[PDB]
């Protein structure tokens, strides 16, 4: 009776090394679906922060961006703050946003565009700009960096189910 | 006793020899399509979502 | 989260290199050739954290806790032995028997240690006296003991000089 | 910062408050007195004001901290008291010359005049760093350094600067850490937030044996390094005498003691018992209080003292088992902190639950409850630690339908009883199966039964028989001692025996000392070998008078055991209780002949 | 966004109305520590969220708040089980992230096949007094009370204990056509409680079958309510995805209830009576709603909650409302637990409705429910007689009530003592039920039929 | 229109509303949800949903269609089920794939491409028509003519137009009224407003009786068809066994089954078991499910679809009624939607006074009960109809005596009792004789005893001997027994043989289970000729053990004469309790003797 009663506690033992092989391998599976998934989008995050660098093709992509959180807005007055880089390409096009804005919505004209000193690093977000209320209540992200960010949380499923599927 | 004493090495052995070879061939067949992944993901990312 | 793991291979790395500096535990030194190859170059934070966070570094925080509580107890019970000199190959079969447990500090053998470091940790405050000589003696002679036969055999007498030495701590000073 | 707009009741508004965090300590008005921001609407925060104030004028300025109430974490707190909002007692005593809080007071963290040695551990320059690691340690007691100088929470990077041995001060500093350029200087004392919980490296199962020292309380039900246990009862149960008997009798490494409101002599009381009073754990020089921490709060206190001292001394417990040590922490009682809390619900104005109290005492007390136990110790060298918290509880009209005692017994896993008849009879806390449980009395009958102790089976045996013995005087009442046979007489004679031997803790002569399970082991056996043989005995013909004659002194001689210091000539078994065996037996083959 | 005030753990932001209700926000803080939170109510010109981790920090100028723009759901897929994952976005967790392949809501926004198929295989853990009492199936909602004062954490690791083990004699059984899938689910327990119920599932070897959800007692309740519908639609979604039996275990209701209790203290809404909300039973008809059979056939979803009485009273808001949405109930004994019995319950009160359509043929009995009505009857007599002759003495006793008060003790000293991790079929367990009842004679009983009753006694 | 200002919860506020009523429906949000708003206060109109709200977002469109919102009755009721408006959720289970009703999901009251068949009623051209009249019928359901052709209420005319028999469709007009001008066009199917009651032309009394297919209920007092009586509920304690066998027991023309609130398991369970068993009135096939309405509403459903269960249940039963045939009302149960009243006055604020319900739930609850009975039918042919209402009841208000259990039990006219202690025995369900009263007794032993009545004598006598047997066995336990007179004896013998035989009852079987009233009324009065027997037997001189040994097999015959069913005879009595009569008076004599 101790002998079974030893035996039975010796042989208890296994579960947690065959249970800790198994977690360690569906870790791993994880990392590395994971770890591709993440130079996945470290590529995309690379083809978009190379696409940024135009001066003339990349004004209807901010312009679209800041016309989106202008609609989402709905202010008269609005200060849209960016890069010291897209501020140039904003002054020299801020009648297409007030044009392609007012053509979308009539709840409020857009007149003015504040471009402030605040310049956005390139470090952290590569192109885009952040509209704002001109109380400085409501701010909207409309980045490429936080909309690929929030986007890949719905397209890392279907990537994940088409390629692992 | 010996099979509890020595069973405490396959738990990396079983671990490191159980998936080795599918994070090679999945990062290779991961990598191959990355282009249009890329593609929709940029082209996603200069349109409003 | 990556911080504890980086921590802990640098404290793993400083506790290998502290507990032999001579290279003799090959097979202990084996083991911990992962983050002592982190710290055998100059390296920052963030690169040890971007390492273990990218899938190249050991990211197990409770494996980490346990393997590096096992290097504290080996480096602890080395430590405590001295000035005895124990055998390379005892301690390698002294830290693989105590890998090979289920359960580190719930055998006899941290309890033994624990009685080893509380008995030199009274004499390593108090003036000399005639049970302080006295439990000086039996803690050198059960270090000797204990260094020369190991943590594995449980003699019988290591077993009375340590019911000795707590029966004599155990006492008062009349 | 800001202004003072109305105050109405012990709630203050204060204007032009755009940086006040929730749960931020600051100081409204010229007096100074302690507060914190509880609601906040608009450009008006609402800070609650806890401290007692008849000289507060509408417009006073409020200077904020800017970080929230906590305490301080270093060498000193051992040998002083503090109270809740992280004040020294003694320099208001010596100072101000008043032994409690004044109406309005100033002073700092903590004592600044007494220098400590600081010595180096085993770091040195280039060497990584992390929060949690052993950089030094302060010789504060004869055997040990209890004061382990670690570094603070969420932080890292490289010994840049290294300071040697020797005497210094806790606002000079002796350490830099360098990671990403120059970051900050570290001194030896470091701040830590009372509303944030500290981190930990690891969990661990609660299956350690906790010498308790008390022979009642191991004997039916003890407790592990890194439970939660519970006691009820109404006033006059000994929770002060509990708590120096388990602080003076503990062989943990520190002692945490938690006054959330009391009458104010049992403080002092405990608090000049603790250091005249000699441990049982190979100390002197004043090892009870050179090892416990004491905070003072009374019940005319400030409530943020008494509604924080639970999350100062959970943090202080916290820290204490962050560097190393195994601490036990006895607080006495959360019905004060309780009753602060739905006083400031009462005064603030929210909807509460029921009887006054709010609905965020399960939140609070399931926070307080998680930040304790038995874990890994936090930092590189991965240290062992265990945080016992043992709190009583008290209903708030005389009933235990409270939601403190039904959520505090509810919530925890080791159940203390506690009898008001019993009580009278100067056997409280007396309580055996019938009010008390333990989940890990199975772990720790298992894992301290292995090699010395038998205590499983007498402890079966005796909550059995402690279980029948409610029977059988509910029986013995309700019908008679007529329809009742020997067994039940010599059963319940036998409960009393040992709830009289075991649940009394006041003597005749003088003070009941330490007492291990060993020594409680040789008077269960003791108790169940009288139990068996005057069962059995009964069986082959004898009277149970000539029985309990023929007991005699046994009775008084193991009432007397608890009263004698322990090792008389053994640690697991004394000599006292072998004659017992020997006794019972001739008095169980003469009475059966 | 700008804050404009805090008051506990509900935040009011000052905003036009743009997002939706339950919308996920992001708020940053100044101590470089960024929150996840959800709107409960949203308002005209205001909104008001919830902080699930924390509320320490909030600032009304110096901090912001962010719009992330899509709701609160949790990754689900096949690679769940077998390790420890979380939905609260924390690394103590093995892993904040679960790395799903799908995504679902909580509420059960896209599908929610549910309420609408009748339970066709029975479902037993391996306890005979528990499955020899009440007729568990298969889709049926058989919760275990609890009170303040015993043991229930004990209870709910054993009854966590016994997953794994009872998979492989179903099969045998012929009551599982399928795989079997655990989902364990905590929010509002301590984490002792639940380290315990981890290692003692990692050491019974079935672990690798079962996934652990981590949720800890110092959160919001939002988060702690909100992840049982987490891990209900993990549990559904592994359910219908897979084809397999799921069973989900949900401890503690009581933390629930208190986190519903603080819950609303800044909203529209006011709490009723004992300071519980009025709506409770739409929040805990929405844990039960993914409870069930699955349509079409594929697989079956079973929940057993664990709630603990705090007043131990069967009239409260928790046992009471949800004693509406289950089918009967079963109430643990605090005296047998004093006793050194375990699991000690009560056959007075413990009644199913349901149990004779539940059981099915050739993993059952037809008189199962024959001898629980008897034994139910016989310890009610045997309690009646108890408490009748504990008064007076042995004088209003008869013969019945004799031999019912020593099946009482009997059967509450035999049936009810069993192992945590022993297992036993419907037939042993009939068996030894059959056994325990030949202490009565034939001439007074009434509870069943002369024809089954003459054949088996 | 208008605009949404606020959602919190399943209800939705929405301001910009001018000239809306109290019972109009509108469509909510930007996916055109069912709704209905209940109250309005000022310019925003509060509105119940009845899908969940899982994404809605403020500042959508609201637009009122302008009518009230109700329910639509025609073809196509039976064989159909509605969660709480009537809605196809077959059609959803296949389009949606789910089970729960999701949001942006609609379906109409009834289906639109199945064609039915027309037939001319006793209108002609010229004739004049009314509110309720006979129109038509429809040919669906071809077991019994169920479907009937009625015109809306509140509208009258001359016929005009009148359609030929044929085939026509649910889309299609084939009836025109004309009252001073063309008013509108009628359909086969017709709407009528679901929170607004159907008038009738005059109350009458009830004057006949419904089998409930009961031996306890319709022996202990006389059923009646269009009656009021109310069922006590534990929760689990046989309330589903008694509903299942009193709704196939049945013997009604049409089945309404409306349920506030289940579990799950029953709804599936009694629409999977209806379309397999046969009732009482059962024929070749769909004996249950042609003739049966399915109206259930689950836990886990909304709120509105709850409480709009009980308006579209009990107009689906006055619709029913208004035709002219008898139909059943089972409503399981009032505690569901007084909880669903409950959560949403807890969620728009209102306080309660019903001890943790309602306010206005008495009146509404007492309301519901008042809208069913026995009475003529509205129309000018003034057609005779019955509407029986059975609703179970629960106490949730935390006692027994709380005021819904009280206005519930005292707005009714019948009473079942239900006892969870009584039920544990197989005894379910154990009414209670001193809490049980009929009124409709005297009404109904006209009839009754006019065909042939024995019920009143020997219920009267089985009640007193069942309040005897039950002051006996408290007064028995109470005193204690030390002797036993033969009279109270007998009587509570006889009351074990008739709680056993009337009390032991299943809802699962039709052997144990299904007696008719002249095989009930001739073991009650065999059962009370053998307690007069007995009782007159023992006056004369007798013992307990004689009486009972000189019956013999009359008492093993009278209680295993309940297991059996009628296969013999042409008629509902059976030969076999006419010969225990005989042998019951020999046994009687010889027993005496």
């Amino acid at each position: 009776g101790n002998f079974k009663s030893k035996l039975k506690k010796a042989m208890l033992s296994q579960q947690i090394t065959k249970s800790t092989i198994a977690n360690k391998m569906r870790l791993k599976v994880l990392s590395a679906r994971e770890q591709s998934l993440d130079g996945i989008f470290e590529e995309t995050k690379e083809k978009l922060s190379g696409i940024a660098n135009n001066r003339d093709e990349y004004k209807p992509i901010l312009q679209s961006l800041i016309v989106e959180a202008l609609l989402k807005l709905l202010e008269p007055k609005a200060i849209v703050k960016a890069l010291e880089r897209d501020v140039d390409l904003i002054e020299s096009m801020k009648d297409d946003i007030m044009r392609e804005y007012g053509e979308k919505a009539q709840r409020a004209p857009l007149e003015e565009i504040v471009i402030s000193n605040d310049y956005l690093n390139k470090d952290l977000v590569s192109g885009g700009v952040v509209v704002s209320n001109a109380s400085d209540k409501i701010e909207i992200n409309n980045t490429l960096e936080e909309r690929l960010k929030l986007l890949s949380e719905e397209a890392l499923p279907a990537i994940r189910l088409e390629l692992y599927g | 006793e010996q099979k509890n004493a020595g069973g405490v090495g396959e738990l990396e052995k079983k671990a490191e020899a159980g998936v080795q070879g599918e994070l090679a061939e999945i990062k290779k067949i991961a990598e191959k399509k990355k282009d249009d992944v890329v593609k929709i993901l940029i082209e996603t990312v200069i349109k409003p979502s | 989260y990556h911080s504890q793991v980086v921590g802990k291979i640098g404290y793993i790395a400083r506790c290998m290199q502290t507990i032999d500096p001579e290279n003799n535990l090959k097979k202990i030194r084996e083991d911990y050739q992962d983050v002592l190859i982190w710290a055998e170059k100059n390296y920052r934070f963030e690169e040890i954290l971007e390492a273990s966070k990218s899938g190249k570094c050991p990211n197990d925080l409770d494996a980490l806790s346990r393997r590096s509580l096992i290097l504290l107890e080996l480096l602890r019970l080395v430590s405590s032995i001295s000035p005895f000199k124990m055998k390379l190959d005892l301690i390698e079969s002294q830290y693989e028997k105590m890998k090979q447990h289920v359960n580190l500090w719930k055998s006899d053998y941290h309890v033994k240690l624990n009685q080893l470091n509380q008995l030199t940790d009274y004499l390593k405050n108090a003036a000399p006296t005639p049970k302080n000589n006295f439990l000086r003696a039996m803690t050198s002679v059960l270090q000797m003991q204990i260094a020369q036969y190991g943590i594995t055999e449980d003699n019988e007498g290591i077993n009375q000089l340590f019911k000795l030495g707590l029966h004599l701590l155990a006492m008062a000073n009349e | 910062y800001g202004a003072i707009y109305s105050v109405s009741g012990p709630v203050v508004i204060a204007e032009n408050m755009i940086g006040c965090a929730m749960y931020e300590l600051v100081k409204v008005g010229h007096d100074n007195l302690v507060g914190e921001v509880i609601r906040i609407d608009g450009d008006k925060a609402t800070i609650q004001v806890y401290e007692e104030t008849a000289g507060l004028t509408v417009g006073d300025p409020v200077l904020r901290t800017g970080k929230p109430l906590s305490v301080e974490l270093g060498p000193g707190l051992m040998e002083t008291i503090y109270d809740g909002i992280q004040r020294p007692l003694k320099a208001i005593k010596e100072e101000s010359q008043s032994i409690y809080i004044p109406r309005g007071i100033d002073t700092p963290a903590l004592d600044r005049t007494i220098k400590w040695q600081f010595t180096p551990g085993k770091f040195q320059v280039g060497d990584h760093i992390s929060g949690g690691d052993i950089y030094g340690s302060v010789f504060e007691n004869s055997l040990i350094s209890s004061h382990k100088i670690l570094l603070p929470p969420r932080s890292r990077g490289t010994i840049t600067w290294i300071a040697p041995a020797g005497e210094y001060t806790l606002d000079e500093k002796i350490l830099e850490v360098e990671f990403d350029g120059k970051k900050s200087d570290f001194t030896l004392y470091h701040t830590w937030p009372v509303r944030v919980p500290r981190p930990v490296t690891e969990k661990l199962s609660a299956d350690y044996p906790l010498l308790t020292g008390q022979r009642v309380l191991d004997a039916l039900f003890p407790c592990v390094q890194g439970g939660t246990t519970c006691i009820p009862g109404a006033f006059g149960c000994g929770k002060t005498v509990i708590s120096q008997s388990l602080s003076k009798y503990s062989n943990s490494d520190a002692i945490i003691y938690v006054g959330c409101g009391e009458r104010g002599n049992e403080m002092a009381e405990v608090l000049m018992e603790f250091p005249e009073l000699y441990t049982e754990m190979s100390g002197t020089k004043e090892p009870i209080m050179k090892r416990t921490t004491l905070v003072a709060n009374t019940s005319n206190m400030p409530v943020a003292a008494r509604e924080a001292s639970i999350y100062t001394g959970i943090t202080l417990a916290e820290y204490f088992r962050d560097q190393g040590k195994n601490v036990s922490m006895i607080a006495d009682s959360s019905s004060r902190w309780a009753e602060a809390l739905r006083e400031i619900s009462g005064r603030l104005g929210e909807m509460p639950a029921d009887q006054g109290f709010p609905a965020y005492l399960g939140a609070k007390l399931a926070s307080f409850y998680e930040r304790a136990g038995k874990a890994v110790a936090l930092g590189s060298p991965d240290r062992t630690g265990s945080v016992s918290i043992v709190a009583a509880v008290s209903p708030a009209g005389g009933d235990f339908s409270d939601p403190v005692t039904t959520a505090t017994l509810g919530i925890t896993q080791v159940f203390w009883g506690l009898d008001k008849k019993l009580a009278q009879r100067k056997h409280f806390p007396s309580i055996n199966t019938s009010v008390s449980y333990s989940k890990y009395t199975n772990v720790l009958n298992k894992f301290y039964d292995s090699n010395y102790p038998e205590f499983p089976v007498l402890r079966d045996r005796m909550k059995e028989i402690l279980s029948n013995a409610e029977e059988l005087e509910q029986v013995v009442q309700l019908v008679g001692k007529s329809a009742l046979s020997d067994s039940d007489k010599i059963t319940l004679d036998v409960a009393t025996l040992i709830k009289e031997d075991f649940l009394q803790q006041n003597g005749y002569s003088t003070y009941d000392a330490f007492c291990p399970i060993w020594k409680t082991f040789d008077m269960m056996r003791a108790f169940i070998s009288y139990h068996d043989e005057a069962q059995k005995a009964v069986a082959n013909g004898a009277n149970w008078s000539k029985l309990a004659d023929s007991t005699g002194d046994v009775k008084h001689a193991v009432s007397s055991s608890k009263f004698f210091e322990p090792s008389r000539g053994e640690k697991e078994v004394h000599g006292e209780f072998e004659k017992l065996l020997s006794t019972m037996q001739e008095r169980f083959a003469e009475s059966t002949d | 966004n700008t804050v404009s005030g805090v008051n506990g753990p509900l935040v009011i932001l000052e905003k036009v109305k743009f997002p939706r209700y339950n919308e996920i926000v992001n708020l940053t803080l100044p101590d470089g520590t960024v929150r996840q939170g959800q709107v409960l109510e949203i308002r005209g010109d205001r909104a008001i969220v919830q902080v699930f981790e924390g509320t320490s920090g909030i600032d009304v100028k110096k901090t912001t708040v962010e719009f992330t723009g899509e709701s609160l759901r949790i990754p689900v897929s096949e690679d769940m089980l077998g390790r420890i994952f979380d939905g609260s976005g924390r690394p103590i967790d093995n892993g904040p992230k679960v790395f799903a392949e799908d995504y679902l809501d909580i509420n059960g926004s896209p599908i929610n096949p549910y309420a609408r198929i009748y339970p066709e295989e029975m479902i037993s853990t391996g306890v005979s007094a528990i499955d020899t009492m009440n007729s568990i199936a298969r889709g049926q909602k058989i919760p275990i009370f609890s009170a303040s004062g015993l043991p229930h954490n004990e209870i709910a690791a054993q009854i966590c204990r016994q997953a794994g083990l009872v998979r492989p004699t179903k099969d045998v059984h012929d009551g599982h056509e399928e795989n079997f899938s655990i989902v364990f689910a905590a929010m509002g327990v301590n984490l002792e409680t639940a380290r315990f119920f981890k290692q003692d599932f990692e050491e019974n070897g079935s672990l690798e079958r079962t996934s652990l959800f981590l949720n800890l007692a110092n959160d919001p309740t939002i988060e702690r309510i909100i992840t049982p519908r987490l891990a209900l639609t993990t549990a559904e979604y592994l359910a219908y995805q897979t084809e397999r039996h799921v069973l989900t275990i949900l401890t503690d209701m009581s933390s629930y209830a208190d986190a519903l209790r603080e819950v609303s203290a800044a909203r529209e809404e006011v709490p009723g009576r004992r300071g519980y909300p009025g709506y409770m039973y739409t929040d805990l008809s929405t844990i039960y709603e993914r409870a069930g059979r699955v349509e079409g056939r594929n697989g079956s979803i079973t929940q057993i909650p664990i709630l603990t009485m705090p007043n131990d009273d069967i009239t409260h808001p928790i046992p009471d409302l949800t004693g509406y949405i289950t089918e009967g109930q079963i109430f643990v004994d605090r005296q047998l637990h004093n006793k050194g019995i375990y699991p000690p319950i009560n056959v007075l009160p413990s009644l199913s409705r349901l149990m004779k359509s539940a059981i099915g043929e050739g993993m059952t009995r037809k008189d199962h429910g024959d001898v629980s009505n008897q034994l139910y009857a016989k310890y009610a007599i045997g309690k009646d007689a108890a408490a009748m002759k504990a008064v007076v003495g042995e004088e209003a006793l008869s013969i019945e009530d004799k031999l019912s008060l020593e099946f009482l003790e009997k059967f509450e000293k035999t049936f009810i003592t069993q192992g945590a991790y022993e297992d036993r079929t419907v037939f042993e367990s009939l068996d030894q039920a059959w056994s325990l009842l030949r202490i009565y004679p034939k001439e007074m009983l009434n509870r069943i039929s002369p024809k089954i009753l003459d054949e088996f006694y």
